[PDB]
């Protein structure tokens, strides 16, 4: 052993699960809302299912330039009205 | 007798945290339609 | 004793250099006539038409082939799986253009390594030994009977079996690629996992063993002259190993049981083989890997590409090149 | 589909085939539970 | 941004919860 | 026994999980590399990059999701957040393939901190440090196929991208473009890594099949103690028994051990110089006498022309999507086909 | 004995024949870099640096 | 609270049971909404 | 609790069952468990077709594989295999699910409430491994049971219905077979056939005559040697030859399913008399073949002739010569020319493919199921998505032909690796080092050096 508690005490124990009962829950649900609001769309640039061309293009938003990339990709947003 | 919180708590904690967080967004994902 | 008797014994004699015993009856004279047409084959064996199409492919050396390119050119779509022994052939020269080495080879090639296997239980019940070598060997035998036997019946011609040539077997894992999509299916995928992982842990045990060998030599020489054959005490301090290991991960992750992790080394790679020869005898017939050509679809309808895509179009390239004179309707069916 | 008066029963039938597996399961269950004596 | 508070309470709400039970013995501990 | 040998006893613990000075470089570097692949996997597109779905959010499985490398026009750019590209945007950085070179270079350090935690662990148990050693192979196949090949191409672009389906494709263009297959090194690398499995297996079943009856059960597990002096197999009975079946036998467990440590580890080095070859389009593509023959000779066909025929068919038919910053337009007209397909 | 990959080692504990050792492969690299030069002026053409410099050669 | 009051075998059943439902939603997911080509 | 941990049984739980090996009450109670479970399966799994079953769709656009084997005994059936009732499939489910309550009622007693072992209760009942005589008996009884079950499918086919006949004159249909084939020359011929192509062994029977004659044989063998094997005990050359304990017998066993695994694979995979393509789909030779037949319909329509229409090969586009002559079908299915099918012969003549009846007598319902087959061949991913690996999502279809073709060969395979397993095992525990090498008597050691 190496001095912290087993596992296998920790995960029976009825406190152990008094705790986690809420906090797996908690989690859970907030990385559900995380999707569910919309943030995570947000946060990382993810296209939405309506959000990947505009109503008639067809020509895929691809970065081509190195240092005025950003301006494009905002450019590339803008063009969806 | 046995401490709480220890390296290893941490360790555990910092993988399991998100990885619960995760696995409700991706729940959640499995409801998205087009 | 008579003469019965005497020639069973020394069959089944614990003595001989290299074991016979029953299975090397059938072993040995199979593997010779084998490997013989082969190597005659590789050097000298004119063009074969592979896909019955009256384009024969050149395999062998003296017909302007080195090591890399050369092969023994599977017989020919004509034939199917049909049995094309030389005694069917009206001449040699038909038997050659026709691809017959190959399945001479294959054939006694396939009844001599089972009975390799079948050779390796019976030796090690000579000896005493526990019997499931011959189950580790069981996993490459399988494979070797599914690209040589089993996809070609599925296929229904041999002229679909694996070449026996180097890029000849590249051809083959091509071909295999663009009807079968075998990267997408989980079990090349164990397969895979099997081989990675097996050369992971050869690695790994080799170095914890060597990692852990007791000090038993100079500087001067060489630790392996540490170790003498037949020793009766352990070469290496298994619990030095375990201590770093299981502090390299965690203790509960490492093994403290040398037969516990042996057998964990042999079943392994040994179950992974088997789920790679699984797939190839399952998409013998035509259960393909994973389709997930256009899965991912945007509002509209457009088509979202996925790495799954790209993967189809590299596929899409082989499968409209690959035998490039042989189909005549749009649908490659076998 | 099944005749009219066992609709009622669809869904469970829609599960039936499965029932074999969960005695594999339950094996391991029942094994747990005398701690792989 | 209202949703990072609808999403991030969960969380935080386990964390003052087990901050709440865990709270003498990790007194005790430290 | 100041304040650096304080903590030097601290990081040296003997805990769950041990530390140690690597272990600072190790966990971050490890912890941010994994962290970043499920994030990426799991939120991140590679919609302006690549112009493909990638991750669950976007409807991707596990099979298909992937942290994919940057755009082309990114060329080497390491992509920092705080860079001239992103210049601290998390959002564009994201959008701009951040991500991959996060991955990739956290990744880089955390292998070398898990092999620094290799000869660190080893040197305080007081073992030798041939654990590490046999790690150099994979390090160096990473740094070849993630670092230097795409160092020596246009761009990370070109790099493996961080994913199942992605890795698929990575084999496949390998085998188009550079003919892969054909390259002595990866074939050398192949039969490292297959001689290293089947090493695995025979020895690993030659062990439990010569084991000593140590015990009374027919469940042979039990009977072994972790600290016994003894053998727990007969060297000399699994000697004779590959003799008499193969012709020849290990005699010596060291050097079997040894052995098992240099063929996968050999097998992998020789599969990353190979790489570092293809990072500058050096490939074994062809044999020149094979293609001056052909050439002349209009009946003149091997399985190496076979092959070539495919690759070009890959080439064709791939690049267009695969390689979307060139602009590839191929009519119908000009792509390769043969009869009906 | 040494084994034929320690052959070398013996050079450790010997600063003269180590230096010595160094010497001659310092007088084989030197050697190489004039027979080098002298096989490429063997083989070089100078009669057009536009379309036929060094580095086409 | 004191370690071993709920049965390891019965944390392991429910466990199992869990990662059983949320593979099972996942593979539904394929047939359903994104990723399902309809 | 007897024998139910690793000290006292030697056997770690995870090779628990091998503690059942002499304790014939409890193992009487996992076989006739087991029994109840491949019972409910078929029963319940029946059931599940019958709901998800719509009988204008083709079964095998459906993912069906039991209620194929329904239908080719005649039941649910009329002409050209059209679903005409569904009830008999119903009565065949719930009937087999009834059965599996009392079979896993038995099992569940013997398991876990019955006798623990079987001797001290019933001489009859109870047996000994090493007893051959009674092990004889047992497989007796069973052979005579196995015998039974063969004259029921005769029965079925002559008395009660009749099978489907995809063969029958005018179109596939429910007939009854009056006249099985008795001869041993022909039944016993298909036994001495070669597996390769254009023989294709015991899978090449093709008409239900000999299909009925054959079970008829069966039948009467295995109920005499039922007989035989009751009445009589090994012989001395058997027991020489043989390991005679249980698992042992289980390795035997278990090779014979190996053996029969590989059979059903190769069965389901090429034959359609037995396997009718109107309820398992097309094979993969009739697929192919099918597309050829539909291309060279189509074409001549179009005004080419079909019979010296030269390909880019020099070979004929449509049709072509095989090795010994007979006109078969151009382009790669030139291997595929042993397949043989009833939308295909009236096409052929002596010499093969007929090039006045290609020209002249190909009917609609023929082009009908050329393009039918052609695209329903046997190719599908995973995922169940239609076609070549290259096939856009669209089409939800994989062939019975290929689930049932692929499990099987899964099943045989990892079988004949438990026989390898349960053989080597059986052979070094009845020699008595399964357990490992003894020390103080190492075998080796005691044979001269290889040199
Ligand atoms: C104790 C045993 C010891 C054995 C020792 C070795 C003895 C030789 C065995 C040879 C086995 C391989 C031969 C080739 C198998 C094959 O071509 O199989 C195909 C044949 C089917 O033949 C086909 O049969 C067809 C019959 O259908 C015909 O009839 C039908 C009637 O409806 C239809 O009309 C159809 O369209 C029509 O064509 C045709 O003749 C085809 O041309 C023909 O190819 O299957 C068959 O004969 C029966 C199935 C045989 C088993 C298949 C081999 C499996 C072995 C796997 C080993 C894995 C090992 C791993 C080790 C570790
Ligand atoms: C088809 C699968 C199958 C079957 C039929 C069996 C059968 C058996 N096993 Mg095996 N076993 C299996 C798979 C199976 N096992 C698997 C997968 C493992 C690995 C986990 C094992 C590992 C194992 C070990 C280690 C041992 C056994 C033992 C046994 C025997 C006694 C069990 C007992 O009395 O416990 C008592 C069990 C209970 C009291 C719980 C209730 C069990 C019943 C059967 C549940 C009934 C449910 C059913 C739906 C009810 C329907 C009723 C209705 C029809 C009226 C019994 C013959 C034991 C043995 O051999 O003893 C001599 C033993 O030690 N098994
Ligand atoms: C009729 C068929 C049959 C029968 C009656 C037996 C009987 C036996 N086998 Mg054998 N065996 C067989 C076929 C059979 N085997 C096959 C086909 C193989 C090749 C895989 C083996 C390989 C084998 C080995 C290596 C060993 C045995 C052993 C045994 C003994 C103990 C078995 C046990 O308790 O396992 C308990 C059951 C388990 C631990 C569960 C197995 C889990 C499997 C692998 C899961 C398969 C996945 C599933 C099908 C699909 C996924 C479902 C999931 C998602 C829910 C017992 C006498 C042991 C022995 O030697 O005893 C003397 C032993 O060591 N068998
Ligand atoms: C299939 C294998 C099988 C075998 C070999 C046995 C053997 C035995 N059983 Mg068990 N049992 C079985 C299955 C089996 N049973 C099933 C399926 C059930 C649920 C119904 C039971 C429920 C059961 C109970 C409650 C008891 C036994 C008892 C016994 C013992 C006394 C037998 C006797 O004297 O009956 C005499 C035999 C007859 C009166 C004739 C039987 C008439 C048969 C069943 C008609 C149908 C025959 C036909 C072949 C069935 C085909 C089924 C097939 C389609 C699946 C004997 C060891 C007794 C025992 O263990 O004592 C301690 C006992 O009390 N059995
Ligand atoms: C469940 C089926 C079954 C099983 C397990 C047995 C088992 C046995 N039988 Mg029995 N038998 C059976 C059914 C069965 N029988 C039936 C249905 C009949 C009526 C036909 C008989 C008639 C019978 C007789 C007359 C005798 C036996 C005998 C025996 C014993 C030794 C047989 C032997 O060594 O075979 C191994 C087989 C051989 C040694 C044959 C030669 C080996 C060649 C190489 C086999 C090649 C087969 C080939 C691969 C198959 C491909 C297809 C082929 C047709 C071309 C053994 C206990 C003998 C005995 O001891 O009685 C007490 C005996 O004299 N049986
Ligand atoms: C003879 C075996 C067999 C065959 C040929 C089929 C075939 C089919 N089934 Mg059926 N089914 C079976 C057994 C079989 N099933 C069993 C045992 C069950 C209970 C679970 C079912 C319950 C069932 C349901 C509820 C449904 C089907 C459906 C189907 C159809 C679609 C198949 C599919 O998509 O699979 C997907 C493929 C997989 C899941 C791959 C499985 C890979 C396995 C796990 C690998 C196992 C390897 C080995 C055994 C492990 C050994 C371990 C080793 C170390 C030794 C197809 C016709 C569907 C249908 O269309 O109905 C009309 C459907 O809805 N089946
Ligand atoms: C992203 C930003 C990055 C910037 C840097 C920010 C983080 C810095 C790196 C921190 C890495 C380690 C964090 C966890 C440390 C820890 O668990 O100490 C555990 C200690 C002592 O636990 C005691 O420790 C011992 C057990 S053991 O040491 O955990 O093994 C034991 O002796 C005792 O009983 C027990 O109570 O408790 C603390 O006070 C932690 C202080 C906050 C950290
Ligand atoms: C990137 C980045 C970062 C980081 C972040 C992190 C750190 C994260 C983490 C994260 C995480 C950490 C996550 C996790 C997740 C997890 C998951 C999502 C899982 C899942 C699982 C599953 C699904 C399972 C499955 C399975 C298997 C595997 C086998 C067994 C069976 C089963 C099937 C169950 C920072 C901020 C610094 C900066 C920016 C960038
Ligand atoms: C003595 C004397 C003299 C002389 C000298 C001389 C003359 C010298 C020479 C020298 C030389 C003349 C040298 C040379 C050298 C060389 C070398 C040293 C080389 C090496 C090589 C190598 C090493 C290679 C390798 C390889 C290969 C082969 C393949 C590819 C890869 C590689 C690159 C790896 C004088 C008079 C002056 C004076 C004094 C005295
Ligand atoms: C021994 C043993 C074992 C096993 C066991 C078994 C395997 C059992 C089985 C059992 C069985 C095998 C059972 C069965 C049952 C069944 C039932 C109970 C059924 C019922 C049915 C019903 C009630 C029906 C109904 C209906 C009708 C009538 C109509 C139509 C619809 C429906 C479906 C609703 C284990 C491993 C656990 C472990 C321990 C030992
Ligand atoms: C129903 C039917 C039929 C018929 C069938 C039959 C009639 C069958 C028979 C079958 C048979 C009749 C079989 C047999 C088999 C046999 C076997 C499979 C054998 C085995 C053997 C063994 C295994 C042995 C071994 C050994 C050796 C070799 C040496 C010494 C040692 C020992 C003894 C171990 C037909 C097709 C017409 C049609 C369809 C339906
Ligand atoms: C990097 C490590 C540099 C250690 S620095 C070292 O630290 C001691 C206290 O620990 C001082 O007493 C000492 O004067 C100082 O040189
Ligand atoms: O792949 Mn593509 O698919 Ca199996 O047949 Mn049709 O073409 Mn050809 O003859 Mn070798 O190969
Ligand atoms: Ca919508
Ligand atoms: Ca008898
Ligand atoms: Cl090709
Ligand atoms: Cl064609
Ligand atoms: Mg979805």
């Amino acid at each position: 052993t190496t001095g912290e508690r087993p596992f296998s005490d920790i995960i029976t124990s009825v406190r152990y699960w008094v705790i986690h009962s809420i906090t797996i829950p908690a989690l859970f649900i907030a990385g559900w809302l995380f999707v569910s609001t919309g943030l995570a769309y947000d946060v990382f640039g993810t296209p939405r299912p309506d959000s990947y061309y505009a109503q008639e293009q067809r020509s895929i938003p691809l970065v081509t330039d190195r240092f005025e990339a950003k301006q494009q990709v905002e450019t590339f947003l803008e063009q969806l009205k | 007798s046995y401490p709480i919180f220890t390296v290893r708590w941490v360790a555990v904690h910092t993988l399991a945290v998100p990885t619960i967080f995760f696995l409700g967004a991706i729940a959640a994902m499995q409801f998205i339609q087009r | 004793a008579n003469l019965w008797e005497r020639f069973c014994n020394w069959v089944t004699s614990t003595d001989n250099r290299l074991y016979v015993g029953w299975f090397g009856v059938i072993m040995i004279p199979t593997l010779l006539a084998a490997t013989i047409c082969f190597v005659i084959a590789f050097i000298a064996a004119p063009p074969v038409d592979i896909d019955g199409i009256r384009e024969p492919v050149s395999g062998s050396l003296l017909y302007g082939n080195n090591i890399i390119t050369g092969a023994v050119v599977p017989s020919s779509n004509a034939i199917g799986l049909h049995f094309y022994p030389i005694w069917e052939a009206a001449s040699l020269d038909e038997w050659l253009y026709n691809g017959g080495p190959y399945q001479l080879i294959i054939f006694h090639f396939l009844l001599g390594a089972s009975c390799y296997m079948g050779r390796q239980w019976e030796l090690s019940y000579r000896l005493g030994m526990r019997p499931w070598i011959c189950v580790a060997y069981s996993a490459p035998l399988a494979s070797a009977f599914a690209v040589f036997l089993i996809y070609p019946i599925g296929q229904g011609s041999f002229s679909d079996g694996m070449p026996l040539g180097i890029s000849g077997t590249f051809n083959f894992m091509i071909v295999f690629q663009a009807e079968h999509n075998i990267l997408m299916h989980p079990f090349h995928q164990l397969g895979v996992a099997g081989v990675f992982g097996g050369a992971l842990f050869c690695a790994m045990h080799g170095s914890l063993v060597t990692s852990s060998l007791i000090r038993e030599t100079t500087e001067t020489e060489s630790a392996n002259y540490g170790y003498k054959f037949g020793q009766e005490e352990e070469t290496y301090n298994i619990v030095a190993a375990h201590g770093y290991f299981g502090r390299l991960i965690f203790q509960y992750a490492s093994f403290n049981n040398s037969r516990s992790l042996h057998f964990f080394l042999a079943a392994w790679p040994v179950v992974g083989v088997w789920f790679a020869a699984l797939g190839i005898s399952t998409m013998a017939f035509n259960l393909n890997g994973f389709n997930f050509n256009h899965s991912v679809i945007d509002a509209k309808g457009n088509v979202i590409n996925t790495w799954a895509d790209i993967i189809n179009r590299a596929n899409l390239g082989m499968e409209v090149m690959h035998e490039r004179n042989a189909h005549n309707f749009p649908l490659d069916l076998a | 589909k099944l005749p009219e008066a066992y609709a009622i029963f669809d869904p469970l039938v829609d599960v039936l085939p499965v029932i074999p597996v969960l005695f594999l399961a339950l094996a391991f269950v029942w094994q747990a539970a005398v701690g792989f004596r | 941004d209202w949703r990072v508070l609808v999403v991030l309470l969960p969380v935080l709400l386990a964390a003052g919860w087990a901050v709440r039970n865990i709270l003498p013995y990790a007194v005790k501990q430290v | 026994r100041g304040w650096f040998d304080i903590l030097d006893d601290w990081l040296k613990r003997d805990r769950f999980v041990f530390v140690g000075w690597s272990g600072i470089l190790l966990f971050p570097c490890a912890y941010l590399a994994l962290g970043g692949w499920l994030t990426g996997t799991t939120f991140v597109t590679s919609w302006y990059t690549h112009g493909l779905a990638s991750s669950y959010l976007e409807g991707c499985n596990f099979l298909t999701v992937a942290v994919s490398t940057p755009a082309n026009s990114m060329g080497h750019s390491l992509l920092l957040l705080w860079g001239p590209e992103a210049q601290g945007d998390f959002t564009r950085w994201c959008q701009l393939g951040g991500l991959w070179t996060f991955i990739a270079l956290h990744g880089a350090f955390g292998l070398i901190g898990f092999m620094l935690r290799q000869f660190e662990i080893a040197r305080l148990v007081g073992v030798r440090p041939y654990n590490a050693i046999a790690f150099s192979a994979p390090i160096a196949v990473f740094v070849s196929v993630f670092l230097i090949y795409p160092l020596g191409q246009s761009s990370w672009f070109f790099a493996p991208s961080f994913g199942v389906a992605a890795i698929f494709r990575f084999l496949l263009f390998f085998q188009g473009f550079h003919n892969w297959t054909l390259n002595p090194f990866h074939m050398m690398g192949v039969a490292g890594v297959l001689g290293g499995a089947l090493l695995c297996a025979i020895h690993g079943a030659t062990v439990e099949n010569t084991l000593f009856q140590d015990g009374e059960g027919a469940s042979t597990f039990r009977a072994f103690n972790p600290t016994q002096a003894e053998e727990t197999y007969s060297m000399v009975t699994a000697n004779r028994f590959w003799s008499q079946i193969f012709g020849i036998a290990f005699s010596n467990k060291r050097w079997l051990h040894f052995f098992m440590l240099f063929v996968p580890v050999t097998g992998l080095w020789m599969s990353a110089i190979g790489v570092v070859g293809l990072a500058l389009n050096l490939r074994s593509y062809d044999f020149i006498s094979q293609e001056i023959r052909a050439a002349e000779d209009p009946e003149f066909e091997t399985f190496y022309t076979k092959n070539l025929l495919l690759n070009e068919g890959i080439r064709a038919w791939m690049a267009p999507q695969d390689q979307p910053h060139e602009n590839f337009v191929f009519p119908e007209e000009v792509l390769p086909r043969g009869n009906a397909l | 004995g040494l084994p034929w990959y320690r052959v070398h080692t013996v050079l450790i504990n010997d600063p003269g024949r180590l230096i010595a050792a160094h010497l001659m492969h310092t007088a084989l690299v030197a050697g190489w870099a004039g027979s080098m030069a002298l096989y490429e002026l063997a083989t070089f053409d100078p009669s057009d640096p536009v379309l036929n410099p060094m580095w086409r050669q | 609270s004191e370690g071993g009051r709920i049965p390891l075998w019965i944390v392991a059943t429910v466990a199992g049971m869990g990662v059983i439902v949320i593979v099972g939603l996942f593979f539904y997911g394929a047939y359903a909404g994104l990723g399902s080509s309809l | 609790a007897t024998n139910r941990d690793q000290e006292s049984s030697g056997f770690a739980w995870w090779a628990g069952n091998a503690r059942l090996i002499n304790l014939s009450g409890k193992l009487l109670g996992a076989h006739v468990a087991h029994a109840g479970l491949i019972v409910f399966w078929a029963g319940a799994m029946t059931l599940f077709e019958l709901a998800h079953f719509i009988p204008e769709k083709p079964m095998y656009e459906q993912g069906l594989i039991l209620i194929p084997h329904i239908a080719t005994l005649g039941w649910g059936v009329g002409p050209g295999g059209e679903v005409v009732d569904t009830f008999p499939f119903f009565v065949v489910g719930v009937v087999h699910l009834i059965s599996s309550a009392v079979l896993g009622f038995g099992g569940v007693y013997h398991a876990i409430r019955g006798p623990e072992t079987l001797e001290e209760y019933s001489s009859f009942f109870g047996y000994d491994w090493k007893d051959k005589n009674k092990m004889t008996t047992i497989l007796g009884f069973h052979l005579i049971v196995l015998g039974i079950g063969a004259l029921l499918l005769v029965a079925k086919a002559m008395f009660f219905g009749g099978l489907y006949d995809t063969w029958a004159p005018g179109g596939g249909d429910v007939r009854v077979i009056t006249n099985p084939t008795l001869d041993p020359r022909v039944i016993f011929g298909y036994l001495l056939k070669s597996p390769f192509g254009g023989e294709g062994w015991i899978v090449s029977v093709n008409n239900l005559e000999d299909v009925v004659g054959g079970h008829i044989w069966i039948g009467l063998i295995c109920i005499a040697g039922g007989i035989w094997h009751i009445l009589t005990t090994p012989f001395g050359w058997a027991r020489r030859a043989f390991i005679w304990s249980g698992e042992a017998y289980l390795s035997y066993s278990l090779g014979a399913l190996s053996m029969m695994g590989f059979i059903a694979t190769c069965f389901v995979w090429f034959n359609n008399t037995v396997y009718p393509s109107e309820f398992y789909g097309p094979t993969g030779p009739e697929a192919s073949q099918a597309q050829a037949m539909t291309f060279l319909i189509r074409d001549q329509k179009l005004g080419a002739n079909v019979g010296s229409a030269q390909g880019p090969t020099g070979l004929g586009k449509y049709l072509m010569r095989s090795p010994t002559g007979e006109i078969i079908f151009g382009g790669e299915t030139m291997r595929f020319w042993d397949f043989r099918g009833p939308w295909l012969e009236p096409l052929r003549g002596p010499n093969g493919l007929d090039l006045n009846k290609i020209k002249n007598d190909i009917q609609p319902w023929q082009e009908r199921r050329a393009a039918e087959y052609m695209t329903h061949a046997p190719l599908g991913s995973l995922n169940s998505v239609g076609g070549v690996a290259t096939e856009i999502n669209s089409v939800n279809f994989v062939s019975p032909r290929s689930w049932l073709a692929t499990s099987h060969f899964v099943l045989a395979f990892f079988f004949l690796v438990g026989h390898l397993w349960h053989a080597g095992r059986a052979r070094a525990a009845a020699a008595g080092f399964e357990k490992g090498i003894d020390r103080e008597s190492e075998p080796v050691l005691s044979m001269p050096s290889l040199d």
